[PDB]
C-alpha cells in the first residue's frame, strides 16, 4: 500500500481500476445517469493517423467501479495525469501484444501520450475560486480578447566547449537548468569554460492569453473579469480573439489557470416527453407569448416577435465564401410609459450574453500584437443586445450599426489597424417619435426622425402606440391592482402559463436540435406577400421569420400556413362599413343561389367551403360567412340544425 | 498550521453598553493617529473594491534528501525564497541539497483590499470626504459589494473582523400629539410661507415608498420624482439638509488595470 | 493550365460568361458587373512621352437606394481577389497611410492602411459619404497623381501606390430622386467627385416579372450549397486568366482614335465632362481588350465601352 504524502492516491490500485474501466465501458451513463466497446474503438482508431492526444470525458462519474477516481482527480490533477501517461502506454502495448502486427513498437516505445479531461461541471468563474481550490480542475466559459505571440521556452539546451567542441544536451527540471562548469571528455580533459547554444535547442512554446469571463449565473454587483490564462505546446495558435470559448485546466497561484483543454466548438427523457406532449397542442403559439411575461399585458405581435427573436432561426453557411444567419433586428416606437424598459430588462435577464447600451482593435505595444478590447455588441457575438433611446443616439456611431444590420461585421480602418471581423448578434432597440410621441397627422417615416436607408434594412419595426380609450385601459388598471388585491402572488399557478425553467429548456433544445429547410412549396404565397409591400430586406426578414415559425412547434419542414401569420405579423406591426354590408349582401345572394340551385340541400359547411372557394383564387373570411348565415338565421332563410348538415327554409 | 477554522470578533452594541464606549461610530477624520491598535467601527460608503486573491501566510518547502518539510512564516507584502536548507538534518552535514516549494501544503487566505470613504453629512464645512484602506481576509471576502453603506468593525494597523449594513420614547411622543401627518408636514422648513401641499408631497417624496419585485426578472420603481416649476433654493436646501446623502447639483484604471 | 487557357482564348462567347460569372450571387445588374470585371485589370499607364506617370487605373463608384445587392459585390471582391482590402468607411490619415513613431530614434514610419495595402488591386470603401473631410482630401491627394505623400517630423516622403477605388455611396435621403443632378444628390465636392471613371446608379420599383424571379432566387439560394448560383465555369481558371490578361499589354490604333474623338464630342454634347472621363474610357478600352484577349484593338470593342458610358 503506497501512499504519497498529502495524497490519497495509490498507484497500482488506481492503475488496475483505470485499466478495468478502459477495457470495459459500454454507455453506462445512458442507462443510470446498440453500441459496443466505446473506448476500444476510439483508441484503436487514433493510433494510425498519428494523433497522440486523447479526449476523455470525466463517464468516469457514472461508472460503477471508478467513482473513487473522479473524486481523486479533482484535487490532484498533476499526479494523475503523470501516472495516466504511463498507464495509457501500458494498456496500448497490451493491445499491441494481443494481435499480429508490423513494426509499430519501434516508435511507440519512446512516444508520449497525454489525457485532456473536459467534461466537468460548471463554476461561478473566478469569484468562487477560493484558496482551497488551488491546484484543482476548473472550467471557464467566455471570450478571449488578446493573444500574445508565442514565446519560446527552452525545454532543452546545448552546451559546447568552445576550445574543443564536444556537445552536451541538458533538460529542464522544475524551472532550473544546471550549467556544467568544465569539460569532462577524454579528448578535452582540461578545465575550461563551456558555452550555451540555443539556436539548436528545442523550446516549449508558451503564451499568455487574455480572457473575458462570463458565467451562466452572475451575482448582483459583479463586473466582468479579465483572466490571464497561459497555453503551452501543441495548443499554441489554436485559441485566438473572437470566439466563444469553453476552457478547462488547473487553477494556480497573482493567480492563473494552466489549461489542460480548450473547446472551440459547441435534459431527461421525462422532460423530453413533457416537451413533446406540450408541443402537440394548438394554442402553444399564444401560450408561450403569454408565458414569456405574465406581469404585463397581451402584446401579441411584440411578444411573438421577441419570442421568435430569441428562438433565432437557421444559420447556414457555405464551405469557403458564404454565410447566412437566421436573425431579426427589432425596433420599437410609439407612445411612451408602457412596458418597453421592462422588456429591455427582461431579455437581459434571459440571455447569457448581452449589454445594456461596438468594440475596438488595439495594437498593444508590450507584446507587439493586435489585441481586441471591448464589451457591448462585441461581447454578445451570441444572444441579443439591448439599446434604448435610438433617436437621441449620435450619427457618428450609427455607421457601425449600419454594418451590423445585415452584414454582422466590424470594419476598422484606423492608425495601426485595417481589420474586418466577426460581430453578429441581434439588436433590440427602443425608440421615441422625436417630440411627437406619435402624430396621426404626419407619416410614420417622418414622425420618428429615422433615416429611410437604415430603416428599410431593419428586419422588424413595432408600433407600440397606446391610443387610449375605454374598455381596455380599465382592464389594464384592474390587472395592475389584481396583484395588489393580495399581499403575495401565490395564486399565479392556476392558469395556462409555462414556468421559466421549462421554457428555457424547451428553447435551448429547439435552438440546437432543429435545422429547418425552406422548401419550394411555400414559393407562391411568398411572391404575393412581397408584391403587396411592393405595390429585398423585407424578403430576407420574412424568410428568417418563416424559418423561426418553422423553428417553433418542433417542425423540420416549413409549411404553407406558417408564412400567412408571419405576414400578418409584419402587417400588424406597422398597421360595420357599407362595403362590408355589400360584401355580406352579395355573399348572401351568392350563397342563396348555390344553396338553391341543386336538388340535394343536405350539405354541411365544410363541403360548402370546398365547393364555393376552389373554382376561384384565395380565401375569403369565413367569419363573414358565419355572420351572413346568422343573418339568414335571423331572417329564417337557412336552418343550422347541427354542425353536420346545413339546410334552407321550406 | 493545523488551523481548520478562522477566528473573528464582533463588538458590543450601545444597548449592551447602556445596560452595564468600546464600539463608537468613528469617522476617518476622527482617527487622530493614536487609535492605531484599537477596535474601531467605521461608517461609510464603499467606492473601491478589489478582486479576491490568494495571499500566502506560510511557505512550505519540501526536500527529497531528508524528508523534513519546513515551513516559514511571511508577514510583509514581499518575501525572499529560502534556498538554503535550515532543517535539523542538514546542519550536521556536508551536503546542503536543493529545496522545492509546495503550493498545496502552503496555507493561503482570501485577501481583498477596499477603500472606505467618509460619509457626506459627517464631513465638516468645506472639507472633502477623504478615504482609508481596509484589508480583509477569509470568509468576510464576499460581504463587501460596492455601492453601499457599511459599518466595519476591526483593528487598526485595517484588518476587519465584522461587517454590517443598513428611541422608542422619541417616536411615541411624536405619534401621541395627534395629526401626525400635518404636524410632520408643517414641521419641516418653517422659514417659508405656506405651501403645505407642495412640501406635503415633498414629505411623501423623501419617505420614498415600496419597491416591488415580481421575482421573474422584472423590477419596477418604488420612487417618486417631483418637479417644481415656478416664476421668480431654501426648500431644496432644507430637504437636502434633513435627509441623509443629499447632494446639491465609468473609467478604466491603468495602474491596477480595472473598471473604476 | 495552359491547355485550359488556350482553350479559353480560342472561343467567342467568353466575355458574355465573364460578365455573368464575376458575380454569380447577384441577379441582374450587368453594367455593374461589367465595370467590376473591367476594374480588376487596367492599362496603358506606362510612361508619358515626357517622363511622368499617369493614372492608368479604373475608379468604380456605386450609388442607389437602400437595401440592394450592391454590398454583395463588396463582399465578393474581398473574398475572391487576393489584392483586396476592405474598409467600412464611416469608421475611418489612415486611409491615405498614417504615421506612427518608433522610440529608437523617435522616428516615423508610414503605415499603408486602406490606401496603400493593395498593389495592382482593388481597395473597397463602403459608406463613402459618411467619411470626414480630411480622409477625403487625402484620397484626393492620393488620386491626382498615382502617389501618396507623408509629411511628418520634418521629413517628406512620397511613394507609388496603385489602387482601384471601389466606392459605395448612398444619398443624403437614401431614396434616389430623378428630379435633379448627381452633384446635389451625392453631396460631395467636385474635385473628390472627379477622377472617377464610372458611376453606377441603381433605382428600384415594383416590376413583378423580374421581382418574382429575384425573390425566387433569394429563397432558392437559402439552402445548403445550391446549384442555382453556379456560374458557367469556376474561378480556378479565372484567376490564371486574370493574370494572363494582366501580363498582356495591348495598344490603340488610328481608327480607334478617329472614333474616340467623335465619341468624346458625343459625350460632351450631353453637357461635368473633361479630359478625366476621356482618360477613364481610354483605360477601360485596354482592359476590355485584355479581357477579350485581343492585342491591336478594333473600334467595335470600344463601341461596347461607348454604349456602357451611354448607359450610365
Amino acid at each position: 500500500l503506497r501512499i504519497i504524502w498529502g495524497t490519497n492516491v495509490s498507484i497500482q490500485e488506481c492503475t488496475t481500476n483505470f485499466r478495468n474501466f478502459l477495457m470495459s465501458f459500454k454507455y453506462k451513463f445512458r442507462k443510470i445517469l446498440d453500441e459496443e466497446l466505446y473506448y476500444i474503438k476510439q483508441l484503436n482508431e487514433m493510433r494510425e493517423l498519428g494523433t497522440s492526444n486523447l479526449n476523455l470525458d470525466a463517464n468516469l462519474l457514472a461508472y460503477k467501479q471508478t467513482e473513487d477516481l473522479y473524486h481523486q482527480l479533482l484535487n490532484y490533477p498533476q499526479e494523475v495525469i503523470s501516472i495516466m501517461d504511463q498507464t495509457i502506454k501500458d494498456c496500448m502495448v497490451s493491445l499491441i501484444v494481443d494481435n499480429n502486427l508490423d513494426y509499430d513498437l519501434d516508435e511507440i516505445e519512446t512516444k508520449f501520450y497525454k489525457v485532456r479531461p473536459y467534461n466537468v461541471g460548471s463554476c461561478k468563474g473566478m469569484r468562487e475560486l477560493n484558496p482551497n481550490d488551488i491546484d484543482k480542475l476548473i472550467n471557464l466559459k467566455g471570450l478571449v480578447l488578446r493573444s500574445t505571440p508565442v514565446i519560446p521556452d527552452m525545454k532543452v539546451a546545448f552546451f559546447k566547449c568552445n576550445v574543443c567542441d564536444h556537445t552536451m544536451a541538458v533538460e529542464i527540471d522544475r524551472g532550473v537548468i544546471q550549467e556544467p562548469a568544465r569539460c569532462e571528455r577524454i579528448d578535452c580533459n582540461e578545465p575550461n569554460s563551456m558555452s550555451l547554444i540555443h539556436n539548436r535547442c528545442s523550446f516549449a512554446d508558451k503564451q499568455v492569453i487574455k480572457l473575458q469571463e462570463t458565467p451562466d449565473f452572475v451575482p448582483d454587483g459583479q463586473t466582468p473579469h479579465s483572466i490571464s490564462l497561459c497555453v503551452y505546446d501543441e495548443l499554441v495558435d489554436s485559441c485566438r480573439a473572437g470566439d466563444r470559448i469553453e476552457v478547462t485546466g488547473t487553477f494556480r497561484s497573482k493567480t492563473y489557470v494552466d489549461v489542460v483543454h480548450v473547446k472551440k466548438v459547441s435534459i431527461t427523457d421525462q422532460d423530453l416527453a413533457k416537451i413533446r406532449e406540450v408541443a402537440a397542442r394548438e394554442d402553444l403559439y399564444s401560450l408561450l407569448a403569454r408565458s414569456i411575461a405574465p406581469s404585463i399585458y397581451e402584446l401579441e405581435d411584440v411578444k411573438k416577435g421577441i419570442l421568435l427573436q430569441l428562438f433565432g432561426g437557421t444559420n447556414k453557411t457555405f464551405t469557403k465564401g458564404g454565410r447566412y444567419r437566421g436573425d431579426i433586428n427589432i425596433l420599437l416606437c410609439g407612445d411612451p410609459s408602457t412596458s418597453k424598459s421592462q422588456i429591455l430588462q427582461y431579455v437581459h435577464k434571459i440571455t447569457p450574453r448581452g449589454v445594456y447600451t461596438t468594440a475596438y482593435i488595439t495594437r498593444d505595444v508590450d507584446t507587439k500584437q493586435l489585441v481586441l478590447e471591448s464589451g457591448a455588441l462585441v461581447l454578445s457575438d451570441g444572444g441579443v443586445c439591448c439599446i434604448d433611446e435610438f433617436d437621441k443616439m449620435s450619427d457618428s456611431t450609427r455607421s457601425v450599426l449600419h454594418e451590423v444590420m445585415e452584414q454582422q461585421t466590424i470594419s476598422i480602418a484606423k492608425a495601426g489597424i485595417i481589420t474586418t471581423l466577426n460581430a453578429r448578434s441581434s439588436i433590440l432597440a427602443s425608440a421615441n417619435p422625436i417630440g411627437s410621441r406619435y402624430n396621426p397627422n404626419l407619416p410614420v417615416t417622418e414622425n420618428i426622425d429615422l433615416p429611410p436607408p437604415l430603416l428599410s434594412r431593419f428586419d422588424l419595426v413595432y408600433l407600440v402606440l397606446d391610443k387610449v380609450d375605454e374598455k381596455n385601459d380599465r382592464e389594464l388598471a384592474k390587472h395592475l391592482t389584481n396583484l395588489y388585491l393580495e399581499d403575495k402572488p401565490e395564486h399565479i399557478s392556476q392558469d395556462d402559463v409555462l414556468p421559466v425553467e421549462f421554457l428555457t429548456m424547451y428553447i435551448s433544445y429547439a435552438k440546437e436540435h432543429i435545422h429547418p429547410i425552406i422548401t419550394e412549396a411555400a414559393k407562391t404565397e411568398l411572391v404575393r406577400a412581397y408584391v403587396g409591400m411592393r405595390k429585398t430586406r423585407q424578403l430576407e426578414s420574412m424568410i428568417r421569420l418563416a424559418e423561426a415559425h418553422a423553428k417553433m412547434k418542433l417542425k423540420n419542414v416549413v409549411e404553407l400556413e406558417d408564412v400567412q401569420e408571419a405576414v400578418r405579423l409584419i402587417r400588424s406591426a406597422i398597421k360595420k362599413s357599407v362595403i362590408q354590408r355589400k360584401l355580406q349582401e352579395d355573399l348572401s345572394r351568392e350563397i342563396m343561389n348555390v344553396l338553391k340551385d341543386q336538388a340535394s340541400d343536405s350539405m354541411s359547411f365544410n363541403e360548402l367551403i370546398k365547393q364555393i372557394n376552389e373554382h376561384s383564387q384565395d380565401r375569403v373570411e369565413s367569419s363573414d360567412i358565419q355572420e351572413a348565415l346568422s343573418r339568414l338565421q335571423q331572417e329564417d332563410k337557412v336552418i343550422v340544425l347541427g354542425e353536420g348538415v346545413r339546410r334552407s327554409v321550406r | 498550521l493545523t488551523r481548520r477554522y478562522f477566528l473573528y470578533f464582533k463588538p458590543l452594541s450601545q444597548n449592551c453598553a447602556r445596560r452595564y464606549i468600546s464600539s463608537k461610530p468613528l469617522s476617518v477624520r476622527q482617527i487622530k493617529g493614536d487609535f492605531l491598535g484599537q477596535l474601531i467601527t467605521v461608517r461609510g460608503i464603499i467606492t473601491r473594491v478589489s478582486d479576491v486573491k490568494p495571499a500566502v501566510e506560510v511557505i512550505a518547502y519540501t526536500c527529497d534528501q531528508c524528508g523534513y518539510e519546513v515551513f516559514q512564516e511571511v508577514n510583509s507584502r514581499t518575501f525572499t525564497p529560502l534556498s538554503e536548507c535550515t532543517s535539523e538534518e542538514c546542519s550536521q552535514n556536508q551536503t546542503k541539497g536543493q529545496l522545492f516549494m509546495s503550493t498545496r501544503a502552503s496555507k493561503f487566505s482570501a485577501f481583498q483590499e477596499c477603500k472606505i470613504q467618509e460619509l457626506s453629512q459627517q464631513v465638516p464645512v468645506g472639507h472633502i470626504p477623504r478615504s482609508l484602506n481596509i484589508h480583509v481576509n477569509g470568509t468576510l471576502v464576499r460581504s463587501l459589494s460596492p455601492g453601499d453603506i457599511v459599518d466595519v468593525t476591526g483593528i487598526f494597523l485595517l484588518e476587519a473582523q465584522f461587517v454590517r449594513q443598513h428611541v422608542e420614547e422619541r417616536v411615541m411622543e411624536l405619534i401621541t400629539s395627534g395629526d401626525v401627518y400635518n404636524r410632520l408636514a408643517k414641521s419641516i422648513a418653517p422659514e417659508i410661507y405656506g405651501n403645505l401641499d407642495v412640501k406635503k408631497a415633498l414629505l411623501l417624496l423623501l419617505v420614498g415608498g415600496v419597491d416591488k419585485r415580481v421575482g421573474d426578472g422584472m423590477k419596477i420603481r418604488g420612487d417618486i420624482n417631483v418637479c417644481l416649476m415656478g416664476d421668480p433654493s431654501q426648500l431644496l436646501k432644507a430637504i437636502c439638509k434633513i435627509s441623509p446623502r443629499g447632494v446639491y447639483t465609468v473609467m478604466k484604471d491603468p495602474v491596477t488595470d480595472e473598471m473604476i | 493550365e495552359i491547355n485550359e487557357l488556350k482553350e479559353m482564348v480560342k472561343d467567342e462567347h467568353i466575355y458574355d460568361k465573364l460578365v455573368r460569372s464575376i458575380a454569380p450571387a447577384v441577379f441582374g445588374h450587368e453594367a455593374v458587373k461589367k465595370g467590376i470585371l473591367l476594374q480588376m485589370l487596367g492599362g496603358v499607364h506606362k510612361s508619358t512621352v515626357e517622363g511622368i506617370k499617369l493614372r492608368g487605373d479604373i475608379n468604380i463608384c456605386v450609388v442607389g437606394d437602400p437595401s440592394t445587392s450592391k454590398s454583395q459585390f463588396l463582399k465578393y471582391v474581398v473574398g475572391f481577389a487576393p489584392r483586396s482590402v476592405y474598409t467600412s468607411g464611416k469608421a475611418s490619415a489612415g486611409l491615405t497611410a498614417a504615421v506612427v513613431r518608433d522610440e529608437e530614434g523617435g522616428d516615423y514610419t508610414i503605415e499603408a492602411g486602406a490606401l496603400m495595402l493593395a498593389d495592382n488591386g482593388i481597395c473597397c470603401i463602403d459608406e463613402f459619404d459618411k467619411m470626414d473631410i480630411s480622409d477625403q482630401v487625402a484620397i484626393h491627394e492620393a488620386m491626382e497623381q498615382q502617389t501618396i505623400s507623408i509629411a511628418k517630423a520634418g521629413i517628406h516622403a512620397t511613394l507609388n501606390a496603385r489602387t482601384s477605388i471601389l466606392a459605395a455611396a448612398n444619398p443624403v435621403g437614401g431614396r434616389y430622386n430623378r428630379k435633379l443632378s448627381l452633384r446635389g444628390n451625392l453631396n460631395m465636392t467636385a474635385p473628390i467627385m472627379s477622377r472617377f471613371d464610372l458611376f453606377f446608379v441603381i433605382l428600384d420599383d415594383c416590376n413583378e416579372k423580374i421581382d418574382t424571379e429575384l425573390a425566387s432566387h433569394i429563397v432558392d439560394l437559402h439552402m445548403k450549397r445550391d446549384e442555382a448560383i453556379e456560374p458557367p465555369f469556376s474561378a480556378e481558371q479565372l484567376r490564371r486568366y486574370i493574370k494572363y490578361a494582366r501580363t498582356f499589354k495591348p495598344i490603340l490604333t488610328k481608327e480607334a482614335r478617329s472614333y474616340l474623338v467623335e465619341k468624346y464630342k458625343e459625350l460632351r454634347k450631353d453637357d461635368r465632362i473633361t479630359v478625366r472621363q476621356l482618360e477613364s474610357m481610354i483605360r477601360l478600352s485596354e482592359a476590355i481588350a485584355r479581357a477579350n484577349c485581343v492585342d491591336e484593338i478594333t473600334p467595335s470593342f470600344i463601341a461596347e465601352a461607348y454604349d456602357l458610358l451611354r448607359q450610365s
